[PDB]
RNA sequence: GAGACCGAUAGCGCACAAGUAGAGUGAUCGAAAGAUGAAAAGCACUUUGAAAAGAGGGUUAAAUAGCACGUGAAAUUGUUG
RNA sequence: GAAGCCAGAGGAAACUCUGGUGGAGGCUCGCAGCGGUUCUGACGUGCAAAUCGAUCGUCAAAUCUGAGCAUGGGGGCGAAA
RNA sequence: GUGAGCCCGGGUCGAACGGCCUCUAGUGCAGAUCUUGGUGGUAGUAGCAAAUACUUCAAUGAGAACUUGAAGGACCGAAGUGGGGAAAGGUUCCAUGUGAACAGCGGUUGGACAUGGGUUAGUCGAUCCUAAGCCAUAGGGAAGUUCCGUUUCAAAGGGGCACUCGUGCCCCGUGUGGCGAAAGGGAAGCCGGUUAAUAUUCCGGCACCUGGAUGUGGGUUUUGCGCGGCAACGCAACUGAACGCGGAGACGACGGCGGGGGCCCCGGGCAGAGUUCUCUUUUCUUCUUAACGGUCUAUCACCCUGGAAACAGUUUGUCUGGAGAUAGGGUUUAAUGGCCGGAAGAGCCCGACACUUCUGUCGGGUCCGGUGCGCUCUCGACGUCCCUUGAAAAUCCGCGGGAGGGAAUAAUUCUCACGCCAGGUCGUACUCAUAACCGCAGCAGGUCCCCAAGGUGAACAGCCUCUGGUUGAUAGAACAAUGUAGAUAAGGGAAGUCGGCAAAAUAGAUCCGUAACUUCGGGAAAAGGAUUGGCUCUAAGGGUUGGGCACGUGCGUGCGGUUAACAACCAACUUAGAACUGGUACGGACAGGGGGAAUCUGACUGUCUAAUUAAAACAUAGCAUUGCG
RNA sequence: ACGAGAUUCCCACUGUCCCUAUCUACUAUCUAGCGAAACCACAGCCAAGGGAACGGGCUUGGCAAAAUCAGCGGGGAAAGA
RNA sequence: CGAAAGGGUCCUGUAAGCAGUAGAGUAGCCUUGUUGUUACGAUCUGCUGAGGGUAAGCCCUCCUUCGCCUAGAUUUC
RNA sequence: AAACUUUCAACAACGGAUCUCUUGGUUCUGGCAUCGAUGAAGAACGCAGCGAAAUGCGAUAAGUAAUGUGAAUUGCAGAAUUCCGUGAAUCAUCGAAUCUUUGAACGCACAUUGCGCCCGCCGGUAUUCCGGCGGGCAUGCCUGUUCGAGCGUCAU
């Protein structure tokens, strides 16, 4: 049986928009198929890590799928993971308490300096 | 090659339709010269020049 | 290896067919014609070559519009139709 | 419109499908090459050959002019003496 | 067969010895490729205006290579001949 | 006629020319290695000798070594003499016909010559994007052709609102355009068939992408813009302007390890073929499954419980853990994995009839396993190296925000399913080379890539073979000298020669053993030794599955036991040991270091005089000096 | 340490010789077909003499017989000399 | 005379095939070993100085076979 | 004696000199002033019943109109011409036209038959989609128009 294989498009050489893998057909014959460089998983934006939960496409891709496969039902779902969503969410919080502890600190600091001036 | 512009194919093409032996009528003519083509063309002996 | 084994990756082209001119003179790289000096306005010529100015000079062509001026200017540039010619 | 000019190795590179054919990556370089006959009348027909052609036999004023074609020198060659 | 690592035997510890593991290097033998050392080599109006055979250097990198692009003669480029 | 010359005869030939006196000049050839053209001897001479090789019959034809068919014999030997491409060529492609010329012979043949025919795309490229880089604009130089400039010392423009003092007002800042890749980035097509020649382009079947319009069904809503899960997150939907954030595009080299496809290998079965003196339940061939989808699964990682020293888990490689490990239970990225649709109706194999052709018709089958330090591509988790850290843009998506728009006269501005419409331009033949490109040529040179079978063997070494290609390079006869290429030679063993030049000797692997010197890394395969065939055995090195009771009822507890140290089944290649046996040889061809003592010399790896010099030359790391805030 | 760098020696090894012999292929050779070039004042047997240190041709002698083939490397020719 | 063949003379080294209480050992079946037996198994032994080659520049052969023959062409005091 | 080599002659070859010819050069003289954004010179690609080139021409393509002449063209084919005529012709003249893609070359580009924008018209079910056709869109500068900007100078 003849096993060597040809590509089946006119750029001869082995790039990166050249990748083949090999078939055998119902007619018994042994081929190539020209197929694209493979998906890529989207990214945490805060910590770098791949997302759960998401497909790793072809960016046009994503634009062929509906909206619940392309993202997670939680704020920041689909851009940032769980971890540093919740990260945010405690940052956040302490961060406005601390403030306004910091404003009432200000404040008596304040009021003592007026009575002292008074 | 395989791959070629619209300009080149357009030469090529009136290169092949003038690559041809004169008519036969020519040499009947009355005071004809012309015996052959002085201009005729091959693929091994010279090139185009595109 | 000078010669004929160098010669034998000979199989690019510094030039290419020039748009105004025809020739096989129009640098791919440069985009500026050897011969005829395009893409710049002027035709390029030279007094130190009167072989090249007399290929290319004026009636070495077709003369599409300037071959029928003097016949124009005999009649004197006249417009009109002989009298009581047919037509319109 | 002309010449005490040149007459196809001369005269323009070009008397001719010459700035052509051809060469060079390119700028550029750049030839060779005219003449049957008054008229194609460019050889019917027969024959030998696979053919090219040959031989007869016409055509012509002449083929000692056969699209190798006006004339046809020399070098050099064949046969005959 | 470099660091790193495991085990065993010592040593107060640092370390020392033994057996493994690991897979470093402009390291090495060597195929392709790249190069071009030698031969009273072949060839010498050649297959070739530098070719052919055997042999040889290098072979994971200061390695080999295509296309696009840049540097133009008072110049460029040059591990410099 | 002294002579340069003049005149006549004969022959050939076909249209003009001469004497005398003056005038006029591009006016007289044996030479210039002249100039152009033509022609000899040499001479039927030198050769027409790399790439292993040809032979028989028949046909065609005037004619056959180099045409064709059959019959043989060989070669390429998967880093090909194979199957396709990039550059370059441009019709060389296919059919028919053919005088000369060309194919250094011959030619009936041809890439030659003559007449015709052949290249079919929304899905393959171009076209788009930007890279290194190049060119306009503003502006400034230059006598000027033009030079610089590409974000600048530019008024370089987008959006929204408005019934009024109606002929306005508000918001925003980022700059500036174009060219530049048929190997970078990028929306989307597969299988079967079909021609003399095109095919992921034609035909048939089955799909996909992009954009647009507008329906139906389904969803949401009277708690207006979904529900579920502790969570990771899920599900057919499930609003989202300005202005922002983020991800993808998007990325080095090398090392071993693991997963998957294809190839290679092994066993059985049906069908066909070959072998058959003897043997061989034999040797060989078909036994296939695309894109696109559905469904169930697949390392990393993440979540929940819980709280670990007698530290534990764990890779070939020592990393991980109170910043929460192990264990138990889950969630997810990832298919070239399993099953199903596609799809057996195809393709392939076999058989039985029919058949001048036109044309075919009908049956049977296409199945089940195994293996691996194999080859190749791909994916994943690791690791190493860097005074080296290994593109950009077009483009797509997610999120933050909450502007608008939204219901029971029902509404819907739903990334869900189905349905409707549309998709322009070229390029597409063929060669890619011992004859289609460059080298003046059909030149032993040169010229960028994939795909890559069996045996031997460490091995894309050498040698032999299969598929697929060739059998093409002037032939016949003879076997002198001298050659070129390949070999052998008694005895001696470098006496040869300027010089051991050349050749010979060595060589794989296992084992014993290995000096001086040394920058401690090397030297080192130093040196010097012992062995190797065939056959018949022996031993060692693995995988998978599987525990008794008592209750509820094939799962949950409460126990109990670590001799499963046992059984059943399956599997492959290495290593060691022993007997027997042939021998002139045992790495039996092939393949494959000679070694040692020293001296000079440059540190080393590397580089140059393409076409006489490859080196103590150059470079190099290291070192030193000078200048500059 | 490394080296296609230059040199001397040792062991092994042998057709380097001593001393040459033999075998194979391809040539050379013969035939069919095909078919150049370099070079060429004219030509090609010598000896002695030919003042200018040179004879192929002159003088005097030796002599001297068609047409040819394979080799050969003394002159004569032959080095992009 | 030629082509075969036969005999001789030389060269090599014992053919194919069959068989064997030869064969290190291994595995089966049973009499469980008493050539226990059968199967395989390099090699060994016998048939077998056998098979093969032998003039191409070896020898012999009226009396071992088959075939060929008094030409053709050219030239000559 | 032949063959061979050489010499002489005749005929035949080879080759293209000589002679004669010349729709060509060369030089002199005389006359004339007329290229282009109303798109030149030049380039490419096409056009004939049967053409490769030269010549002529431009999809109205070896040509159309008009004027004049007055019977061809011719290599073949096919047709002529009411010849007493709106009429042959590869005819002459030439005032009317056609004049592809380009090129100073002009929407932006061009190594691409690449990509646009504006305004009309027509066709296909068509308010939305698809297709075809027509006319436009370069730069510098002048004159004018109209819309603007700036406490630059003022008046109110
Ligand atoms: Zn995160
Ligand atoms: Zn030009």
């Amino acid at each position: 049986a003849p096993t060597r294989v040809t590509y089946r498009r006119r750029n001869p050489y082995n790039t990166t928009s050249n990748r083949t893998r090999v078939i055998k057909t119902p007619g018994g014959q042994l081929r190539v198929l020209h197929i694209k460089k493979r998906g890529t998983a989207p990214k945490c934006g805060d910590c770098g890590i791949k997302l759960p939960g998401i497909p790793a496409l072809r960016p046009r891709e994503y634009a062929t799928i509906s909206k619940p496969k392309k993202t997670v039902q939680r704020a920041y779902g689909g851009s940032r993971c769980g971890n540093c969503v919740r990260d945010r969410i405690i940052r956040a919080f302490l961060i406005e308490e601390q403030k306004i502890v910091k404003k009432v600190l200000k404040e008596q600091s304040q009021a003592e300096k007026k009575a002292s001036k008074k | 090659p395989s791959h070629k512009t619209f300009r080149i194919k357009q030469k090529l093409a009136k290169a092949q339709k003038q690559n041809r032996p004169i008519p036969q009528w020519i040499r009947l003519r009355t005071g004809n010269t012309i015996r052959y083509n002085a201009k005729r063309r091959h693929w091994r002996k010279t090139r185009l020049g595109l | 290896t000078k010669g004929t084994s160098s010669f034998g990756k000979r199989h690019n082209k510094t030039h290419g067919l020039c748009r105004r001119c025809g020739r096989r003179s129009l640098h791919n790289q440069k985009k500026v014609c050897a011969s005829c000096g395009y893409p710049a306005a002027k035709t390029r010529k030279y007094n130190w070559s009167e072989k090249a100015k007399r290929r290319k000079v004026t009636g070495t062509g077709r003369m599409r519009y300037l071959s029928t001026v003097p016949r124009r200017f005999k009649n004197g540039f006249r417009t009109g139709v002989p009298k009581g010619a047919r037509g319109p």
